[PDB]
């Protein structure tokens, strides 16, 4: 069931997709996902169904009814699907695949054919739609950033540092900056398009944030565009500010004993409509809910029996 | 008859089998 202004779900290696609500940490519905692991899941903008992508298939699960099975499944690719997402009105779904391709899909059962393919010589790691639903940033395993505009058929290629694979990228909803992280912790921040008129897509590198000695797994802005959270393989999640790009807050799941030896990474994170409470998905077979100010955890959901590598948290527009 | 048993199993399974759309 998903009849609620706010919903959140996690997925991992235990072959289940857990749904719950931040009231007491109790699960409502556990959807059966089997024969593969979930790379990433995303909710439809109309809040009717979820879509989880893993290893050559994208499986959609109804939120209104009580169905544990993948009502709609997409096939055709040959490798993993790193990330998925839909148009702001639910018109086309952009799927970046592991092998070499970032493609679009048509969600209508008709011969519309608005689907295209973008092919690069490196495995894709992340795709990020532009806030105006026109451009799309691709980040692959060769440190190259392909800003590809759906208007034209040409894409620019930018390499901050070669021989290192970038892992994620995101653009704040207010279109103020554009950040990305790679497999060594560096976080480059180029200034995104300022020419809203005819999509000039000018890029100037503002600054680089040296942090995350270990691998950096994901970086995400805030819907208020005042914060930027990034998670690393050192069991830390650092939230930085957008004014001077300093270290605003740092959270960690380290117990402080040498007996655990990196018992779990911080795979994913997400903000709230108020930009005050964030949710993090660790590899400790559970997810946590923290506040951006008090630092300490606010809640914990521990219904999983394996690692947790992806989570979705959607809330009302008010916040 | 073994083919009758196989037909019964396939009949019962097929009804449960098709419930989803594959694109």
């Amino acid at each position: 069931v998903g009849s609620d202004p706010v919903i959140l779900a996690t997925a991992g290696y235990d072959h289940t997709v857990r749904f719950w609500q931040a009231h007491s940490g109790i699960c409502t519905r556990t959807v059966q996902h089997q024969d593969s692991q979930v790379n990433a899941l995303e909710v439809t903008p109309d809040r009717s169904m979820i879509a989880a992508a893993g290893y050559q298939h994208i499986r959609m699960y109804d939120l209104n009814s009580n169905n544990p099975n993948p009502i709609i499944s997409y096939d055709g690719v040959n490798k993993n699907i790193a990330s998925v997402g839909f148009h702001e009105d639910g018109r086309w779904m952009y799927t970046g695949g592991e092998d070499c391709t970032a493609r679009i899909w048509d969600l209508r059962s008709r011969n519309l054919q608005c689907q295209r393919i973008f092919q690069v010589n490196a495995p894709i790691n992340c795709v990020c739609l532009h806030p105006n639903q026109a451009e799309l940033i691709v980040g692959d395993q060769s440190g190259a950033i392909h800003i590809w505009d759906l208007k034209t058929d040409h894409n620019e290629q930018l390499i901050p540092e070669p021989e290192v694979s970038i892992t994620s990228a995101h653009i704040d909803p207010d279109a103020s900056y554009m950040a990305a992280v790679n497999s060594t912790g560096n976080c480059y921040v180029w200034n995104l398009t300022g020419g809203i008129g005819d999509e000039v897509t000018q890029l100037i590198p503002k600054t680089k944030i040296p942090a995350h000695t270990r691998y950096a797994l994901q970086c995400r802005f805030s819907p208020d565009s005042t914060l930027l959270a990034t998670c690393s393989a050192d069991q830390t999640c650092k939230i930085w500010r957008t004014s001077n790009f300093s270290l605003m807050t740092e959270l960690s799941i380290k117990s402080g004993n040498p007996g655990e030896s990196s018992r779990g990474w911080m795979w994913g994170c997400a903000f709230s409509g108020d930009s005050q409470y964030i949710v993090t998905a660790s590899s400790d077979n559970l997810a946590r809910l923290w506040c951006v100010e008090t630092g300490e955890i606010k809640r914990e959901y521990g219904g999983h029996q394996k690692a947790v590598v992806c989570l979705a948290f959607n809330d009302s527009v008010l916040g | 008859s073994n083919t009758a048993q196989r037909l019964e199993r396939l009949r019962k399974e097929r009804q449960n089998q098709i419930k989803c759309k594959n694109i």
